[PDB]
RNA sequence: UAAUAGCGCCGCAAUUCAUGCUGCUUGCAGCCUCUGAAUUUUGUUAAAUGAGGGUUAGUUUGACUGCAGUCUUGCUUUCUGACCCUGGUAGCUGCUCACCCUGAUGCUGCUGUCAAUAGACAGGAUAGGUGCGCUCCCAGCAAUAAGGGCGCGGAUGUACUGCUG
């Protein structure tokens, strides 16, 4: 449901320079607190096993750095901004590593289990029919089927008769009469081996790196490498890998996770202003287009409404949720605080705009806070509970807000969206009780006046990829791409799909479980290419470059998110299902929506 | 049909220290094979055309040496003795020659490519890296068909007289 | 790259005889002269990513010539390092 | 002079139905006047796409209250228009070249005038090849993909853009 809106902040030099000095000084403990966990911390491998960072460890590394002679000059809210960012960096990175470990194990089981029909006969000492009969018994026992079959293979080895469970699993949890081609099986088993290899090469990932603005390592390495002689090829390359590294020009943003830690006001000139907790001397002026101003007026109205009411209304329902203050990169020459541009990005929960939507968040938080209190049931724990009980009483006192009746769709009408390489979207609207398609759309309809933009995107990707190649050979800085055009097209389709869902009173939009299509294609094309260029690895990589590149450029996750966002701002439910391997783009969309309807029970 | 004969090739016996590039080169002259033909016959594909150049960037694996062993009738453990021992760094750019010993055994010895070798100990002579008369660099050891310089046609055995 | 006069000046001072156009001591002295002038420009114009390619080549060539001379003759190597102010 | 072919786009001609057009049988009959999918074809002052590099806190897409009245901000991006340029000297620095053959995701390609030297002057995004483009093709160059040939000095213990500038 959340959105991010933005404004540039304007203020005389002295204020934009003082804030830069604090952020160039804050950017440094953002690096020292990563090193205190990157190498220093002894427990680190226990966290990699669990997949989660302990909720207090970054604060317990930061608390003694608050008096460090290098870091002591900063407000209490700038240290909380440091702790926030470093908590989120590792809390992300450990959760990336854990899912890769789980996938590597979850396929290492399968590479042991995947056997040819002849190997099942040898391993059982029995006929492939005896295996078909035992596979039929195993389905009869089972009737989460796939999970149950993996459990029944883990447990219950049963004199190697679990070989018949592997016969079900390779056949997609079904009986098969046909006996398979050993060349097709060799390609299949090779795809699994390639996926195991690539997962290990990925799982061996780099630790998080901080934004070192100082150039000190680079300058020290330059004067070392030019005046001294390396003792090894490894040392001479270690200096090369440092000297090639581009250094960062921007400090990490400030994060203000409490909405009240931004204070709003109106300037004499009638313009809006803002100030931050701990920087309450530095008034900043808001500059934003009238297409976004209504939120910045709402910020000040939410604040005035609470202050006019003796704090009896809660910022648990303030339209602003959190702010990220960032320096966007400028152009040309000048001091960093005169060259770059302070920009304030406000997280906003869009459903807090209206009274009917605010009531949803009131019920959502009142249920979550009630449960939290009953789960707690300490010293400072007594004050945490008083804060939660006080939020739970105050949240019932309403802000005066715009009214708009909630959208309601028909529980039987669904929009199916089918994504692919040639057709980025294609739509079928199904009445699932009639089994009747109400409408279909192809791309030429689904963004209408804008259909020239798909042809533009394909021209621009091809044109600009060649210009980047020509530019790199000359060391030109000019490096451009179609990324913002692809982002616009994915947003045009997201608006049109939801406008169509509203038009037909659909209860939900259905999006495919595409999953990791990029890695799957990369292993399929490699298992095949190894059969056509054996030993010539450069020829294996050249085999289907344009197909592999087009799959790595395929924006399916960004279109899926663009539709999710616009659907949830409108109130339409999102649902999911398996996308058919065969059929036209329309048939894919039709069967996808009907499948998601069948999954209701 | 065949007169009751087991399938065969012109097998060759390896010399006391020749390089895998040189041995494969002899094998594909004893039998008339191309480098990609020998790789195809072994079932390892284009791999052989690296090994003849000493392009061991990914090293010869146990499974690839066993595939060649089934063609050349030398076991994988005797094929491994024609490659550098574990951690002995070789260089494949300058092909190098003793020439004094090439009269005692006409072969390219693997040891002349080691980064640690600068003189032949049997003869106490500096190793060559180009033809002593015309300064031409030697062909890859698989191509040592004539046993002489390819530009000025001076026998490798006569380069014994022109070194150190 | 060096002026004509500057090359002639460097080869005449590191060359062991009037015949040295390019012994290992002359070749390392010309790479050393280049690297010093290039570090004074590349530390100032930090954006000049075409000159970092030139520096990293030119330093790596010097190291190969020094490793060759170290094994060939340690006395020539020791004297060369002194005369070029290297460590 | 040349650019025949291949590949990607753009419509134009058809053919087959529908997500469309007439009926009531709310699912059939009927056709292509539209709006759209699929295949095939085509390059006819047909039609439609059409990347030489740059320029505005630009305009419209906005909020609230019963389609009328108030308030309005200059953020981040995609197009369509329009206009401008096709650059100037003052240092620093990378790469490339003895000389040849093959010729690469190599460079170059507009109009007019003077020279017919390789370059100036004046116009200009129509700018080599086709309806429009390419790593394709044609023409010239090719040392600055790569491989091979190979001359004379230094060095020659594996280093040698290290020399011929």
């Amino acid at each position: 449901s959340q959105i991010t809106i933005q404004a540039r902040l304007i203020s005389f030099e002295s204020n934009r320079q003082q804030l830069w000095k604090l952020m160039a000084d804050l950017n440094t403990p953002l690096i020292n607190e990563l090193l205190c966990q990157l190498g220093q911390h002894p427990d680190f491998e226990k966290w990699q096993q669990k997949g989660k960072l302990p909720s207090t460890v970054v604060s317990q590394l930061c608390q003694p750095l608050k008096t460090d002679p290098r870091f002591a000059g900063q407000p209490s809210r700038l240290y909380m901004s440091a702790i926030h960012i470093v908590d989120y960096i590792y809390k992300s990175w450990l959760a990336i590593q854990k899912r890769l470990q789980q996938q590597l194990d979850g396929k290492t089981r399968w590479l042991e289990m995947l056997n040819s029909d002849a190997e099942l006969v040898e391993l059982s000492g029995d006929t492939l029919e005896a295996i078909r009969v035992k596979a039929a018994e195993i389905l009869a026992i089972a009737m989460s089927l796939s999970k149950t079959l993996f459990d029944a293979y883990q447990e219950t080895e049963d004199i190697k008769s679990r070989s018949a469970i592997s016969y079900l699993l390779k056949n997609g949890c079904k009986l098969t009469d046909k006996e398979e081609d050993s060349e097709k099986f060799a390609k299949r088993r090779r795809q699994v081996e390639i996926q195991i290899q690539r997962l290990t090469e990925k799982l061996i990932s780099r630790m998080p790196k901080g934004r070192d603005l100082t150039n000190a390592k680079w300058l020290e390495t330059l004067l070392t490498a030019t005046t001294t002689v390396a003792e090894d090829n490894a040392q001479a390359k270690r200096w090369q890998d440092i000297l090639l590294t581009r250094s960062s020009s921007l400090p990490f943003p400030l994060v203000f996770e409490t909405n009240e830690d931004m204070v709003w006001s109106k300037n004499q000139k009638g313009r809006l202003c803002v100030h931050f907790n701990g920087l309450s001397d530095l008034i900043f002026e808001v500059y934003c287009g009238n297409r976004q101003l209504h939120w910045f007026q709402r910020f000040l109205e939410d604040q005035q409404t609470k202050r006019k009411s003796k704090n009896q209304h809660s910022s648990g329902l303030f339209t602003l949720r959190n702010g990220h203050l960032v320096w966007l990169e400028g152009e040309g020459k000048g001091e960093p605080w005169n060259l770059h541009h302070l920009t304030l990005y406000c997280c906003v929960d869009n459903r807090l705009w209206t009274e009917e939507g605010t009531e949803i968040v009131r019920q959502e938080k009142a249920d979550e806070i009630t449960k939290f209190i009953t789960n707690m049931k300490s010293d400072t724990q007594q004050a945490l509970i008083q804060r939660k009980q006080s939020t739970l009483t105050r949240i019932n006192n309403s802000f005066e807000r715009p009214s708009q009746p909630l959208y309601q769709g028909q529980s039987h009408i669904l929009v199916g969206v089918s994504l692919g390489l040639e057709k980025p979207a294609t739509v079928a609207v199904v009445d699932a009780i009639a089994n009747k398609v109400l409408a279909y759309r192809s791309i030429k309809q689904l963004l209408g006046d804008n259909y020239e933009l798909l042809n533009r995107q394909r021209r621009q990707q091809q044109y600009l990829s060649h210009e980047r190649h020509k530019a790199q050979k000359n060391f030109s800085p000019n490096q451009f791409g179609a990324s913002e055009l692809g982002q616009h097209i994915d947003r045009l389709l997201a608006k049109a799909i939801v406008a169509l869902a509203r038009t037909y009173k659909a209860g939900s939009i259905v999006l495919p479980k595409l999953g990791d299509m990029r890695e799957v294609v990369q292993s399929e094309i490699q298992a095949i290419a190894e059969q056509k260029f054996p030993g010539y690895i450069e020829g294996q990589q050249k085999y289907a470059k344009q197909y592999r590149v087009n799959v790595h450029r395929w924006s399916y996750g960004r279109l899926i998110q663009s539709i999710q966002s616009k659907a949830a701002q409108t109130g339409i439910v999102i649902e999911e299902g398996k996308q058919p391997i065969r059929g036209s783009p329309h048939d894919k969309a039709k069967e996808l929506a009907l499948s998601a309807y069948n999954l209701r029970l | 049909e065949a007169p009751d004969v087991k399938p065969w090739l012109f097998l060759i016996k390896p010399y006391e220290g020749e390089s895998l590039s040189h041995f494969l080169g002899r094998f594909r002259r004893a039998n008339h094979l191309s480098a990609s033909g020998l790789g195809t016959l072994a079932g390892i594909g284009a791999i052989v055309a690296r090994w003849e150049r000493f392009h061991f960037n990914p090293r010869p694996s146990q499974q690839e040496l066993e595939a060649i062993a089934s063609v050349v009738e030398v076991d994988a453990q005797r094929l491994a003795q024609m490659l550098p021992p574990a951690g002995v760094g070789m260089q494949h750019e300058p092909i190098r020659l003793c020439g004094a010993c090439y009269a005692e055994s006409p072969c390219h010895r693997i040891e002349w490519q080691y980064k640690s070798v600068w003189k032949c100990d049997r003869h106490q002579l500096k190793i060559l890296a180009k033809c002593p008369n015309c300064q031409a660099p030697f062909k890859m050891p698989a191509l040592w068909e004539d046993g002489c310089c390819h530009r000025c046609r001076m026998p490798f055995a006569e380069m014994a007289k022109l070194q150190k | 790259s060096l002026s004509t006069e500057a090359t002639a000046k460097i080869v005449s001072e590191f060359g062991r005889d009037a015949n040295d156009t390019g012994s290992t001591e002359v070749q390392v002295a010309l790479l050393t002269a280049q690297i010093n002038h290039l570090q004074g420009h590349f530390a100032e114009h930090k954006k000049d990513h075409h000159s970092r390619r030139g520096l990293l080549r030119m330093v790596s060539q010097r190291r190969k010539l020094l490793d060759y001379l170290k094994r060939k003759d340690v006395a020539r190597y020791t004297q060369l390092i002194e005369r070029l102010g290297l460590r």
